[PDB]
RNA sequence: ACCUCGUUGGAUCAGGACAUCCCGAUGGUGCAGCCGCUAUUAAAGGUUCGUUUGUUCAACGAUUAAAGUCCUACGUGAU
RNA sequence: CCCAUAGUAGGCCUAAAAGCAGCCACCAAUUAAGAAAGCGUUCAAGCUCAACACAAAAAUCCCAAACAUAUA
C-alpha cells in the first residue's frame, strides 16, 4: 500500500526530490506528488534509502526491501512472509466511520439557538 | 497588478483577499488599483 | 435550526435542534470549550468535537452563535481546516493524496527547490501554531515546521 | 514660531572637541515644553539632509496655528559634512501646542521611520507607559538569571566575554543598537 | 545587528524575559438619559391619545411635509429611542406596548383628534402603515383607531 | 433636480451665474428671468432672493420664492452695504433687540426655508447667532 | 556562518549558574 | 416588479423581518430607480407577497425568515 | 587633503543565472485600433554581417522578431 | 450598516469663488449637526465622514533521510 502513503503538513506539495541525469541542463526537481503519481514506490524507497546507513552494505540492504504499490502482493512473497509490524501511525477514524453510540457518548458542547439557519 | 510590500486600499471599493498564498489588492471600480503582494 | 422549503412559494421553518448536554464539568465557563475542560486538549483529528461547530457543508459557524472565545474559534477553524484536508469530515461537502496537519491549502503552497543551507534552512510547515499550547505528553514539544 | 527653524549645513564656527552614538542618551531625555516628540530608540548620526527632512515635513504637515515645534538635539558639529550624534533614548524633535497625539503621530511616525535610527513617536503619556511597563517587566519577570546579576556577579567567568561597559547596559544595548524587549 | 559571540549569545538566551503563566486563563474565567426620562414622563401624562408609525421610508422634504401637515393640527410628532423607551412601558405599566415598539418607531401624541384626515393624508402615500396605539391607558389596534376616527 | 440660486432681483439676467449654471439641465432663459422679473414686481426691487426652482424632468419651470436673505436684510437693516472683514472685532452697524423681533416676526412664515417653528426663541437664537457671526452686535 | 542556542545548551548553562549560586550562598557565610 | 403587498399583525405577536424588510426595501430612496413598483401596507403569520404582470406571484411568510433572506431571495426573484 | 601614475580582443566550443532583447501567457494604462509604457510569469529556442580603430570600449553602414545583462581564473592559448 | 433638512451662496475682498483660494468669527433651528474632516465643480452642482435614528533575488546540481502526540 505504498501509493496509499501519508504526508503531514503540505509536503506532498513543498517537498521536492531533485536529480541529475549528469549531462548539461539534466537537473530535474519534481515534487512529492508528481513523484508519486509517476512511480508509486519512489517517495518510500528513497526515504529507506536516506535512512540505511552510506556504505557499501546500503544497496544490499535495499536488495531486501520489496515496495508493492497495492494491496497485492506476489505469491512466494506472501509465503516468505513471517510477522506483520504494527502500523507507526494510528489512523485517525472519520465520522462516517464513528459508531452511534461514540457520537451519543460525546457530549454536545453547546446550545445552537433555535432560531438560526445553519 | 503592481507588486506592493505594503498592500494600501486607495479606495472603498478595493477589497483584500488572500488568494494562492499571496494577499491582493482587487477594485473592479479601479482595475487601477490591482495590488499583489 | 430554521430551514427554508420552497414549493413559488417560500417559508421558513424550525425543526428539532440539539441541546448542550446536562451537567457541564465546569459550569460558570466563558465558551463551551471552558465548560467542558477542553481548552488544550482536543486536536485536528477530534471530528466529534469539530462538527459540533461546522455548517452541513463544511463551513465554519460564526463566532457569536458558536459562543467560543476568539482563541478557541480561532484554534476550531484551523482544526476543520485541517481535518477537511484530511478527509475526516466526508459528509460535510460543497454538495488523491493523503495527507493530514496540513497548515495550507494544497493549491497555494510552492514546491521548496532550493532548501537553504544548514543554518538557514527552509522548512515545512506542519500542524499550526495556533495548536502549540496543546496538552503535550511526550518529552519533546510539537515540531511544527520539517 | 512654531515652525522648526532652518539649521545650517555646517557650523560657522567650527569648535575643537568635547563612542559617542553606543549606549543610553544623558541629555535631551525628558520632555521639556511640549507633549509629543520622535524618541530615538536607537544610536545613529543625523546629516543635513536628516534634518532637512525633520523640518520640511514637520513644518508641511503641522498646523502652524495650533501646533509648535523645536528641535531637542543641536545641529551638525562633528566633521566627518558635519553629523550631530545621537544616543539611544533622546527625543530629537519635540512638539506642542493645542493638538493630541492621534493628531501628530502619523506624520511623527513617519519622520521616525525616515530617521537613521530605531524611532518612535512618543507622547508623555506613552513615553511613560513604555517605561513603566518596562519596570513591570524587570519587576515580574520569571526568569531567576539576569543580565545585571550574572554580570555584576561575574557568574561563570561571563566577564570574560563581557564588555566593561555592560556591567552598565545590563545587556539592553549592544553597540548602537538599544534591545528594548531585553530584561 | 553585528554578530555576538557564542557565549554572550547564550548568556542572552539563558536571560531572556519570561512572563508570568497564569494557571487559568482569566478572559476563560469568569444627563441626556436623565433629560430624557423626565421628558418622556412628563409627556406620557401630558399626552391623551398615542399613535406611532414608522416613519423611515420619507425623504426630508417628504417627513417635513408631514410634520407641517401634523402640527396644522395640534398633534406632536417624537422620536425617541427604542433602548431607553423599552424601560419606560414598564415604568408607566404599559406591558401590551412592549410588541409593537421594535425598530424605528415615530409618537403621534395628541388630545384632539385629527386621525380622520391623517389617515385620508396616508391614503394617498400606500405605505408607512399606522401602528397600533393605546389612547389614555386603552390599547387600541388599527381597526380600533379607523372605528374611534369614524 | 433642485436648482439652488441667490440672484438679486434688481439684474435679472446677470449671465455667467444662470445661464451656464442652468444650461446643463436644459433651461428656457428667456421664461426663468421672466417669471423672476415677475416675483421681483410682485415683491420689492433690488434685493437678493433666494430662489427653490425645481427642473422637472419634462422639462417645466416651477419657480418657488419667498424671504430676501438674512444676511443683506440685516445689513441693510444695520446701514452696512459690505460685511466686516474680521467679524469678530469689527463692527459697523448696531441693531436692538426690539428691532431683531420685528424683523423676526415676518421672518418665520416660509415654506422652503423652514423657518417653521412656533417659538419665539427657534428664530431669534437662530438670528442672534447670525448677526454675532457678521459684523453686527447685539444691543442690550 | 550564524550559529544558534539550543535547549540544551541553555539547560547546561542553567544548571551551572546553579551550582554558582549556591556557592554564593556558602561563601556568605 | 410590478406591485408588492406588505402585511403583518402586530398586535398579535411581533414579527421585525418584515417590519425592517417594509422599513428598508419600501423606501422612496428605492422607489426612485425602482419606480415601476406599487407598494402597499396593508397591516392587521406575516405575508408579503410580490405581483409581477409577467407570469409570477411569490409569497413570502416571513414568520422564521429575517430580513436578509427575504430581500436576497426578492433581489433573486427581480434578476429572474 | 601637491601633481603624476599602476590584463584583455578574436577564433573554437560553449556550461550556467534570470535581474527577459525577441518568441509564449497574464494584470494595469494617460490602452479606441495600430502602437507603445509599465508590471507578473516564462531560460525550451534564438539573439546578423561589415568599415575605422591595439582600442579594451566607441562610432558608423545595412539588417533583424531580437541583435539581452551577466557568471564561468580574457570561461576556454598542453585547442 | 444606515443617513445627512435648513437661518444662508455667514461675511472681506475675491469676475464669483458658497466648506473646499485665502482669514475672521465659528453662532443657530427642530430632537439630530462641522459655518465642514476628506473627493469633485472656474464658482455651483454631485459623493463620503462626523449627527440622529437601529518581501525578494545568480550563475556545474536541491542538498543527510525523515519526524508534529508513549511520561523527563
Ligand atoms: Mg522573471
Ligand atoms: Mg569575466
Ligand atoms: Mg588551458
Ligand atoms: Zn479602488
Ligand atoms: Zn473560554
Amino acid at each position: 500500500n505504498t501509493r496509499h502513503i501519508a504526508f503531514s503538513g503540505n509536503k506532498w506539495e513543498q517537498k521536492v526530490y531533485s536529480s541529475h541525469t549528469g549531462y548539461p541542463g539534466g537537473f530535474r526537481q519534481v515534487t512529492a506528488a508528481q513523484l508519486h503519481l509517476r512511480d508509486p514506490v519512489a517517495i518510500v524507497k528513497l526515504a529507506i534509502y536516506g535512512m540505511l546507513p552510506k556504505n557499501l552494505h546500503r544497496r544490499t540492504m535495499m536488495e531486501r526491501l520489496h515496495l508493492f504499490p497495492d494491496e497485492y502482493i506476489p505469491e512466494d512473497i506472501l509465503k516468505n512472509l513471517v510477522e506483520e509490524l504494527p502500523q507507526p501511525r494510528k489512523i485517525p477514524k472519520r465520522l462516517d466511520e464513528y459508531t452511534q453510540e461514540e457520537i451519543d457518548a460525546f457530549p454536545r458542547l453547546w446550545t445552537p439557538p433555535e432560531d438560526y439557519r445553519l | 497588478f503592481k507588486n506592493k510590500t505594503v498592500l494600501k486600499k486607495r479606495c472603498k471599493d478595493c477589497y483584500l483577499v488572500k488568494r494562492r498564498g499571496r494577499w491582493y489588492v482587487y477594485c473592479k471600480t479601479h482595475p487601477r488599483h490591482k495590488q499583489r503582494q | 435550526f430554521r430551514e427554508v422549503v420552497e414549493t413559488t412559494i417560500i417559508e421558513g421553518r424550525i425543526t428539532a435542534t440539539p441541546k448542550e448536554s446536562p451537567n457541564p464539568p465546569n459550569p460558570s465557563g466563558q465558551c463551551p470549550i471552558c465548560r467542558w475542560n477542553l481548552k488544550h486538549k482536543y486536536n485536528y483529528d477530534d471530528v466529534l468535537l469539530l462538527s459540533q461547530f461546522i455548517r452541513p457543508h463544511g463551513g465554519m459557524l460564526p463566532r457569536k452563535i458558536t459562543g467560543l472565545c476568539q482563541e478557541e474559534h480561532r484554534k476550531i477553524e484551523e482544526c476543520v481546516k485541517m481535518a477537511h484536508r484530511a478527509g475526516l469530515l466526508p459528509n460535510h461537502r460543497p454538495r488523491q493524496l493523503n495527507r493530514y496537519l496540513t497548515r495550507w491549502a494544497p493549491g497555494s503552497v510552492k514546491p521548496i527547490y532550493k532548501k537553504g543551507p544548514r543554518w538557514n534552512r527552509v522548512r515545512m510547515p506542519v500542524g499550526s501554531p495556533l495548536l502549540r499550547d496543546n496538552v503535550c505528553y511526550s518529552r519533546t514539544p510539537w515540531k511544527l515546521y520539517h | 514660531k512654531p515652525k522648526l527653524r532652518f539649521i545650517e549645513r555646517a557650523p560657522l564656527v567650527p569648535k575643537v572637541r568635547r563612542s559617542d552614538i553606543r549606549g543610553p542618551s544623558t541629555e535631551a531625555t525628558e520632555f521639556t515644553e511640549g507633549n509629543f516628540a520622535i524618541l530615538a530608540l536607537g544610536g545613529g548620526y543625523l546629516h543635513w539632509g536628516h534634518f532637512e527632512m525633520m523640518r520640511l515635513t514637520i513644518n508641511r504637515s503641522m498646523d502652524p496655528k495650533n501646533m509648535f515645534a523645536i528641535w531637542r538635539v543641536p545641529a551638525p558639529f562633528k566633521p566627518i559634512h558635519y553629523v550631530t550624534p545621537v544616543k539611544a533614548g533622546r527625543l530629537v524633535v519635540e512638539m506642542g501646542g493645542r493638538c493630541e497625539f492621534e493628531e501628530v503621530q502619523g506624520f511623527l511616525d513617519q519622520v521616525a521611520h525616515k530617521l537613521p535610527f530605531a524611532a518612535k513617536a512618543v507622547s508623555r503619556g506613552t513615553l511613560e507607559k513604555m517605561r513603566k511597563d518596562q519596570e513591570e517587566r524587570e519587576r515580574n519577570n520569571q526568569n531567576p538569571w539576569t543580565f545585571e546579576r550574572i554580570a555584576t556577579a561575574n557568574m561563570l567567568g561571563i566577564r570574560k566575554v563581557l564588555s566593561p561597559y555592560d556591567l552598565t547596559h545590563k545587556g539592553k544595548y549592544w553597540g548602537k543598537f538599544y534591545m528594548p524587549k531585553r530584561v | 545587528r553585528r554578530v555576538m559571540h557564542f557565549q554572550r549569545q547564550k548568556l542572552m538566551a539563558v536571560t531572556e524575559y519570561i512572563p508570568p503563566k497564569p494557571a487559568i486563563h482569566p478572559s476563560c474565567l469568569p444627563g441626556l438619559i436623565r433629560l430624557l426620562r423626565r421628558e418622556i414622563a412628563a409627556v406620557f401624562q401630558d399626552n391623551r391619545m398615542i399613535a406611532v408609525c414608522q416613519n423611515v421610508a420619507l425623504s426630508a422634504e417628504d417627513k417635513l411635509l408631514m410634520r407641517h401637515q401634523l402640527r396644522k393640527h395640534k398633534i406632536l410628532m417624537k422620536v425617541f429611542p427604542n433602548q431607553v423607551l423599552k424601560p419606560f412601558l414598564e415604568d408607566s405599566k404599559y406591558q401590551n406596548l412592549l410588541p409593537l415598539f421594535v425598530g424605528h418607531n415615530m409618537l403621534l401624541v395628541s388630545e384632539e383628534p385629527k386621525v380622520k384626515e391623517m389617515v385620508r393624508i396616508l391614503r394617498t402615500v400606500p405605505f408607512l402603515p399606522l401602528l397600533g396605539g393605546c389612547i389614555d391607558d386603552t390599547i387600541l389596534s388599527r381597526q380600533g383607531f379607523i372605528n374611534y376616527s369614524k | 433636480g433642485v436648482i439652488r440660486a441667490i440672484v438679486r432681483a434688481g439684474l435679472a439676467m446677470p449671465g455667467p451665474p444662470l445661464g451656464p449654471v442652468l444650461g446643463q439641465r436644459g433651461v428656457s432663459i428667456n421664461q426663468f428671468c421672466k417669471e423672476f422679473n415677475e416675483r421681483t414686481k410682485d415683491i420689492k426691487e433690488g434685493i437678493p432672493l433666494p430662489t427653490k426652482i425645481l427642473v422637472k424632468p419634462d422639462r417645466t419651470f416651477e419657480i418657488k420664492i419667498g424671504q430676501p436673505t438674512v444676511s443683506y436684510f440685516l445689513k441693510a437693516a444695520a446701514g452696512i452695504e459690505k460685511g466686516a472683514r474680521q467679524t469678530g472685532k469689527e463692527v459697523a452697524g448696531l441693531v436692538t433687540l426690539k428691532h431683531v423681533y420685528e424683523i423676526a416676526r415676518i421672518k418665520a412664515q416660509d415654506e422652503a426655508f423652514a423657518l417653521q417653528d412656533v417659538p419665539l426663541s427657534s428664530v431669534v437664537r437662530s438670528i442672534i447667532g447670525s448677526a454675532r457671526s457678521l459684523g453686527i452686535r447685539v444691543v442690550k | 556562518r550564524p550559529r544558534f542556542v539550543s535547549l540544551r545548551a541553555k539547560q547546561n548553562m542553567i544548571r551551572r549558574l546553579e551550582i554558582e549560586a549556591e556557592n554564593h550562598y556558602w561563601l556568605s557565610m | 416588479v410590478k406591485q408588492v403587498r406588505v402585511q403583518f399583525c402586530p398586535f398579535e405577536k411581533n414579527v421585525e423581518s418584515t417590519r425592517t424588510f417594509l422599513q428598508t426595501v419600501s423606501s422612496e430612496k428605492v422607489r426612485s430607480t425602482n419606480l415601476n413598483c406599487s407598494v402597499i401596507a396593508d397591516v392587521r403569520e406575516p405575508c408579503v407577497d410580490v405581483l409581477f404582470g409577467d407570469g409570477h406571484r411569490l409569497i413570502m411568510r416571513g414568520a422564521h425568515l429575517t430580513a436578509l433572506e427575504m430581500l436576497t431571495a426578492f433581489a433573486s426573484h427581480i434578476r429572474a
